[PDB]
RNA sequence: AUACAGUGAAACUGCGAAGGCUCAUUAAAUCAGUUAUCGUUUAUUUGAUAGUUCCAUGGUAUAACUGUGGUAAUUCUAGAGCUAAUACAUGCUAAUCUCGACCCUUUGGAAGAGAUGUAUUUAUUAGAUCAAUGUCUUCGGACUCUUUGAUGAAAUAACUUUUCGAAUCGCAUGGCCUUGUGCUGGCGAUGGUUCAUUCAAAUUUCUGCCCUAUCAACUUUCGAUGGUAGGAUAGUGGCCUACCAUGGUUUCAACGGGUAACGGGGAAUAAGGGUUCGAUUCCGGAGAGGGAGCCUGAGAAACGG
């Protein structure tokens, strides 16, 4: 289990994209409302 | 054309000639040694 | 092309019997000439058109290979095959002698005949063609001449269609119709025989059993000729006896006894080569040996004689009885020997072997106290069981000592023949003394002192269970005997024997002394024991190499003091092999 | 930039000449340019060696092959025309290249260390020497470090020196490298320091290897001739 | 693939600075070209002179070989079920030296039914292959070096030797 | 452990114990003459530089011997002439006088410790040093 | 005798002999023993030199960890500061070597990272 | 010299350049020797080394070259028309080798049976005996246990898109009468498959001068340590991956600390008096603007893509 599942921080990656906002173009309401069931 | 078709025969069958006897004329000579052995 | 041709022979089997037989009907239909030819011969033959022939043949055999269980055979690829082969011999024996087109059209037909037996080789038991004597009949009138032409090492065309003619069910019917085992008998008793004699003997001793459950009065005569050959082949299976397939003599000349009993004098000839086929070759097995003296005494329980083979029979026991090998059962076929041979000899035989091979009883004991209070007057195979009994056969210690004692009891009121027979006790004991028996070398020293009946103490003191005092008057009693080859040699073995690297005992210092004292009082005899003293110096020296090399290196040293008492009494011999030892040692020495 | 077998005077240049590849390795052998040109001296510079090499005066092992740099290893007898210059080659007690001169009878043939023998294809047993020659059957009984005897007209091996206890060795590698003498003793150890030992004037002993020794005759009997001082 | 030498990584000593050198041409790992089943497709490849290599990738013509008469004859590839050199190598269903891979057993019908003359001494786990047609094989040449598939067919003792395993 | 070619130990080296005071010695208990010029031969560049010293007259008959020895004239290859005419000279006209070279004198070199006192024959038994005298 | 699969057998019950003084015992000319890598019948070949030493460890399979020291004539502070040595070796079917046990090996074809010996005799 | 014939711009060709500067500081891991590779590659050097043939010579497609042109422009170009090969690629080819039923005795083999390769990758196996100088001589023999030697502990069933069985030349008209080049017929260089050697490279055994315990732990944190199999390899190899075991080095100096590591280690020549100046190979690895990927070759992660 050596390599196995380093759970360490990389260097490159750390800042190789970038979040959005909103997102979803739906909501979060709209999500439970969409699978209550 | 043709006599090169004469002298690549005739080369031919002699090297025939003198080295698949020549194998066999050694070849005996081991056989020789073995009988001597 | 012919890689080409071979992934289309290898492919060429995917399509159904029916097209198969279609392919080869297009292949039959090339050169056929069934309106020329399927009478008797052909019309016209090429060299060219042998070539297609040549090529004809060549595909029937690829073919074959190919298909090498059905084969899409037919009758009009029969009959193209059969016109084929009669162009190829009428070609090569027509045309004039030039040898070009001739070996061409040769080795036609050599391979012709290949592809003819491959049919066979396929298709045996399948077809079974009933208009088999046309063709048989073609191949006879082509190969008449073929007598004695198939007998060698690797003649293998006509003796291997001879071969699958005679190991059939029906198709013997081409053999049986005129002859096929004339000239294969012929060709067997020709004296020139290779090792495909055994094969043409199997060949001939399995056809023999079609030809006898062949309802026709031919084919029975026809076994009446194959028993006939195999009493007319009596010396082919004698003189071809160079491997260990003797089981088909052993299996041709039981069912020989079982099958034939035609004259007195072959079965006397059958039993003495039986009685040769234990006396040719020690490299006979269990089966095998006991196979053929089961047949050598259903000759003997048939038409046997009343002196010769009496005799023979008897040295048969006698060498049997020694021999007794495979848990009884050998002894039990020697016993059924001793009970055929018919004599008084072997009457006393009989009733001795019985009355002690009665299934592990208390029997035996009985029986060598029985027989030496009623001592037989046979003697030789009585002392053959009475000396299988003192070796290493755990039973009957005092019985052998017995027995030895009554042995020497009548060697003593014969007073020649019976000492010749104290020779034959002393070269037993020899050999039973240089062994690793603990019993059998006590009886073997209960032998050498009823020999001997001074020297009677130190025998029966050398054999005292007690091995201090008894080696110390031992030592003694060679000192006595130094202030013989053989005897020494055997005196010598036993002490051996009694110290042969048995280290959990001490005195083995004094035990190996004892030994070269013997060795140079036997040493000390120069014009007699000389030649023994050098064959056990040369012993121990391969004993000193032989896994264990302790008191041997002191053998050494104490058999090197002979060779000191030599040398300083020359103050001629042979310096070489010496020399040669020296360096031996010295090369043992750099160990 | 020299090796010290050549007996290469300091005097001379600044490149030294590599020899080519041939029969022999770099590190046990002196080209033609060394052999001819500055040490037996029949030349004065690489212009004419290679000029007296066109003109093909050698015949080296009985061949002519003019090459510069051919490395004539130990015991290649070279062949000279004008002159019948016979020239075997060997060691000296101190490294170099004695250049022994010989006779047409001894530079008929050359002697050669067995290195292995090989059921190498199609049932044909089969020896090498340092020169290479790949010759056809000997008998059964070629060990290694023996030594064959060339024909030197064909190729066939002519006599053969049986190696064991009591043959005349010659030492060719190591820090005895050109010895004779061969008897104080034997020792053959499992994989180093294993060989014949030889002796000196007031018989010294000697350690050597089994590759770097190989037999030339008998005690007091070489069919080779040797020089002497 | 990228290397060979023990540079890159540490000993029996545990050492460390390494930082040591760009690596030669003779430190050569190609890719793993893991051979598949396909239409028969292998790459040429050079080495060491005219050092051809063949490199086989969708390779099916299996020349699997009989083993108490020692038959190699041809045949197709199914899949391999037991691999653990990689487990997921049998998920993959690729197709290397050492691996347990299925036969259509016709051609091996056609040479017993051949050379023996009717159809079916040979052991039953293995005659349930010869009447159904799958028999399991194992791969014995290099695809991947020489370019071939040859094999060895089970029968009886390695049979059950993988039979038991999976 | 094991053998290893070494041409450094079976070189003549010959000169790490040559010594002119020695060599002197032995030129005078030599008791065979020396092979010395007619007198005004050895003088060089008209007296220029010196006469010439007894090794750059030995220098000299080896180069002249191995000259005619294979017909090659030497030649004016640049390093090793700034190095060794322009150094052998300067130290020529400073230490030899008239032919003799002073220059040992001037020089800490210690005699008996490399080129006397034998250190193969050390003798250091009592009984060695007995039967090398006896 | 089979704890992994993939037909663990001899590669052509086979059974050689690489000569040169070192024995062959019964079980590994004939046993069940598979030898892959032990040099009797193996698939290795013998060459090089043959060094001996007793042990430290051999704790994992396959693993014979010898100790080797020696004699060196040190001229430094003239005095003979003792040697030590390590080699890893595989294991043969003739001695289950424990602690002590000075054992020789021949020196044959790298089989793991470092081990180029394998046992060919105990004493 | 009416199919070639000397000069020869520009084009194909054979080869040429066949080994040159700067920058950051590696402690037997850079280096030197040595052991080995039946653990492996190899152009060139050298020695050796080929037997499957059914009813008088094989095909268009490109140059150079002409011709029409484009573009500011290149060792940038495109159409059209021809034309040659040691370029491409389909294909023409006598009978000899052993065992010898028979021998007519030497001029001895006629009949029959068995033959016939390479290159690639798969399995079974050939890879215990007999001869005497002697056991007993019964002056005959079963003889190996003794006394010594010997054959001896590639033959075959298949794949592969398989290479070949001379379209090279020179010296020598030479022998034969198959009635015309009817057979030519003797030798040598270049070929040509394969092996070994040599060359070189890669690994690998060991040996080799700083002070170092205020460096006492390191190694599993580029698998640590080994086993089994596969991949990749020129092959050996945890070199890489699956699974498994928890190993391995060390106070008999692990591992770590730096420079007069622009200095040192023989790396080597030594010099007839300079005693650590005094000959050189190498400081470490890189780089062709910067990292990355690919290609060529006997040899390369090319000073020339």
């Amino acid at each position: 289990k050596g390599r196995k599942l380093n759970y360490s921080v990389q260097d490159p990656i750390a800042n190789y994209e970038a979040p959005i906002t909103s997102g979803y173009k739906w909501s979060d309401d709209q999500i439970d409302e969409f699978f209550a069931g | 054309r043709l006599q090169r078709k004469r002298h690549q025969r005739a080369l031919k069958v002699r090297n025939a000639q003198a080295q698949r006897e020549a194998a066999a004329e050694y070849a005996q000579l081991l056989a020789k040694r073995l009988s001597e052995r | 092309n012919g890689s080409q041709s071979i992934k289309a022979e290898d492919e060429k089997v995917v399509m159904p019997y029916v097209l198969r037989i279609f392919f080869g009907r297009a292949q039959v239909p090339p050169t056929s000439g069934q309106k020329r030819s399927r009478k008797i011969a052909v019309i016209s033959v090429l060299p060219n058109f042998k070539k297609p022939y040549i090529n004809d043949f060549l595909s029937l055999a690829s073919e074959r290979l190919d298909y090498n269980y059905f084969f899409g055979n037919s009758h009009q690829i029969n009959s193209s095959k059969a016109t084929l082969k009669t162009i190829r011999r009428m070609t090569g024996f027509v045309n004039i002698v030039n040898s070009t087109l001739s070996v061409l059209r040769t080795n036609f037909p050599l391979h012709t005949n290949s592809v003819l037996q491959p049919l066979i080789y396929s298709i045996a038991m399948a077809y079974y063609v009933l208009d088999t004597e046309s063709t048989e009949e073609v191949h006879l009138r082509k190969m008449a001449s073929n007598l004695r032409q198939q007998g060698l090492k690797c003649l293998s065309s006509v003796f291997e269609f001879v071969g699958n003619t005679f190991d059939w069910s029906t198709s013997m019917e081409d053999i049986y119709a005129v002859v096929v085992k004339p000239r294969i008998s012929h060709f067997s008793d020709e004296n020139l025989q290779q090792p495909s004699s055994l094969l043409r003997l199997f060949l001939y001793w399995a056809h023999n059993p079609s030809l006898y459950q062949f309802l026709y009065y031919d084919e029975f005569a026809t076994a009446t000729a194959l028993m006939d050959t195999i009493s007319n082949q009596h010396v082919k299976e004698a003189v071809i006896g160079p491997i260990i397939e003797a089981a088909d003599s052993i299996i041709r000349n039981p069912v020989n006894d079982d099958h034939y009993v035609d004259l007195v004098t072959l079965i006397c000839t059958s039993c003495l080569k039986i009685l040769p086929s234990l006396y040719v070759k020690l490299s006979d097995s269990n089966s095998i040996s006991t196979f053929l003296n089961l047949l050598v005494s259903i000759t003997e329980m048939g038409f046997i004689q009343d002196d010769h083979v009496r005799s023979r029979l008897i040295s048969s026991l006698i060498s049997i009885l020694k021999g007794k090998l495979k848990k009884l059962q050998e002894n039990d076929t020697q016993k059924i020997l001793k009970i055929l041979k018919l004599i008084v000899f072997n009457y006393n035989c009989s009733w001795s072997d019985i009355e002690e091979l009665y299934t592990t009883i208390s029997s035996l004991f009985k029986t060598f106290d029985e027989r030496n209070l009623r001592v037989s007057l046979t003697e030789l195979f009585i002392e053959l069981g009475r000396k299988v009994p003192e070796l290493e056969s755990i039973s009957k210690l005092v019985a052998d000592l017995n027995s030895y004692s009554s042995s020497r009891m009548h060697e003593y009121d014969f007073p020649d023949f019976i000492n010749e027979k104290p020779n034959l006790n002393e070269a037993s004991k020899s050999i039973s003394m240089l062994k690793d028996i603990l019993l059998p070398n006590i009886r073997i020293g209960l032998r050498d002192s009823l020999e001997e009946v001074v020297l009677s103490y130190m025998v029966k003191n050398t054999k005292y269970f007690t091995d201090f005092e008894d080696m110390a008057i031992l030592l003694y009693n060679g000192d006595e005997e130094a202030d013989r080859r053989q005897r020494a040699i055997k005196r010598l073995g036993e002490h051996a024997h009694q110290l042969k690297d048995n280290s959990i005992s001490h005195y083995l210092i004094p035990m190996i002394e004892h030994y070269v004292f013997s060795d140079d009082e036997r040493y000390r005899n120069i014009g007699n024991e000389t030649q023994i003293a050098i064959g056990g110096l040369a012993q121990h020296m391969s004993w000193n190499q032989y896994k264990a090399l302790l008191r041997r290196y002191i053998s050494m040293l104490k058999t090197k003091p002979n060779q000191m008492k030599q040398a300083v009494q020359l103050i001629t011999l042979r310096i070489v092999r010496d020399g040669a030892e020296s360096k031996l040692t010295l090369s043992k020495f750099p160990s | 930039a020299a090796p010290h077998h050549w007996l290469l005077d300091k005097l001379s240049g600044c490149y030294a000449p590599r020899p080519s590849a041939g029969p022999h390795k770099l590190r046990e052998s002196l080209p033609l340019i060394v052999f001819l040109r500055n040490r037996l001296k029949y030349a004065l510079n690489g212009r004419e060696v290679k000029a007296i090499l066109m003109q093909r005066h050698v015949k080296v092992d009985g061949k002519v092959r003019t090459d510069t740099t051919y490395p004539a290893g130990f015991m290649d007898v070279i062949t000279l025309d004008a002159t019948n210059e016979n020239f075997r080659l060997v060691y000296d007690v101190k490294g170099r290249f004695a250049v022994h001169r010989i006779t047409d009878e001894e530079a008929s043939y050359k002697l050669g260390k067995v290195k292995k023998v090989q059921l190498g294809k199609k049932g044909v047993p089969y020896v090498v020497t340092h020169d290479g020659r790949t010759i056809r059957y000997p008998d059964p009984n070629i060990k290694v470090n023996d030594t064959v005897k060339i024909d030197l007209a064909s190729g066939k091996i002519t006599d053969f020196i049986k190696f064991d206890a009591g043959k005349l060795v010659y030492v060719t590698g190591g820090r005895n490298l050109g010895r004779i003498g061969t008897i104080v003793h034997k020792e053959r150890h499992d994989g180093g320091f294993d060989l014949v030992h030889i002796k000196d004037s007031l018989d010294n002993t000697f350690v050597t290897r089994l590759n770097n020794v190989f037999v030339i005759g008998e005690q007091g009997k070489p069919y080779i001739s040797l020089p002497k001082g | 693939g990228i290397s060979r030498d023990s540079r890159h990584k540490r000993s029996a000593t545990g050492a460390k600075r390494a930082q040591f050198r760009k690596k030669r041409k003779f430190e050569l790992g190609r890719q793993p070209a893991n051979t598949k089943i396909g239409a028969k497709r292998i790459h040429s490849v050079r080495t060491r002179g005219g050092n051809k290599k063949y490199r086989a990738l969708r390779i099916e013509t299996g020349n699997f070989s009989w083993a108490s008469e020692g038959i190699s004859k041809k045949t197709r590839i199914a899949g391999v079920v037991y691999h653990p050199s990689n487990n997921e190598l049998v998920r993959t269903n690729t197709l290397t030296k050492a691996a347990i891979v299925q036969i259509d057993a016709t051609p091996f019908r056609q040479w017993f039914e051949a050379h023996y003359g009717q159809t079916l001494k040979i052991e039953s786990s293995v005659e349930s292959q010869f009447s159904a047609g799958r028999l399991y094989a194992c791969i014995s040449s290099r695809p991947g070096q020489s370019g071939r598939c040859d094999g060895y067919i089970l029968e009886g003792e390695e049979l059950a030797f993988y039979l038991r395993r999976l | 452990f094991e053998d290893r070619f070494d041409a450094r130990e079976h070189k003549d080296r010959s000169n790490k114990s040559r010594m002119q005071a020695m060599e002197e010695y032995i030129r005078e208990s030599s008791d065979q003459p020396d092979w010395s010029a007619s007198i005004g031969a050895d003088i060089v560049n008209h007296g220029r530089g010196g006469i010439k010293s007894l090794r750059d007259t030995e220098k000299e008959r080896r180069v002249t011997s191995f000259e005619e020895d294979n017909f090659t004239r030497l030649n004016i290859t640049n390093k090793a002439e700034k190095r060794k005419q322009k150094q052998r000279e300067r130290n020529a006209r400073m230490n030899v006088i008239g032919g003799e070279d002073f220059g040992i004198f001037s020089s800490k070199r210690k005699l008996e410790d490399s080129t006397s006192r034998r250190g193969a024959k050390k003798t250091r038994s009592a009984w060695d040093r007995a039967q090398r005298r006896l | 005798q089979s704890e992994r699969a993939f037909q663990k057998q001899p590669h052509i019950r086979w059974y050689k002999n690489a000569g040169l003084g070192f024995k062959t015992p019964k079980t590994a000319i004939e046993g069940s023993y598979i030898d892959k890598k032990c040099p009797f019948t193996g698939l290795v070949s013998i060459r090089g030199k043959i060094l001996t030493g007793t042990v430290v460890s051999t704790k994992m399979h396959r693993t014979i960890v010898i100790r080797r020291a020696y004699l060196h004539y040190i001229p430094k502070y003239n005095r003979y500061e003792k040697r030590h040595k390590n080699v890893p070796v595989h294991v043969s079917p003739a001695f289950r070597v424990q602690v002590g046990d000075i054992v020789t090996v021949g020196q044959c074809r790298p089989i793991s990272k470092t081990v180029r010996f394998n046992v060919v005799k105990v004493s």
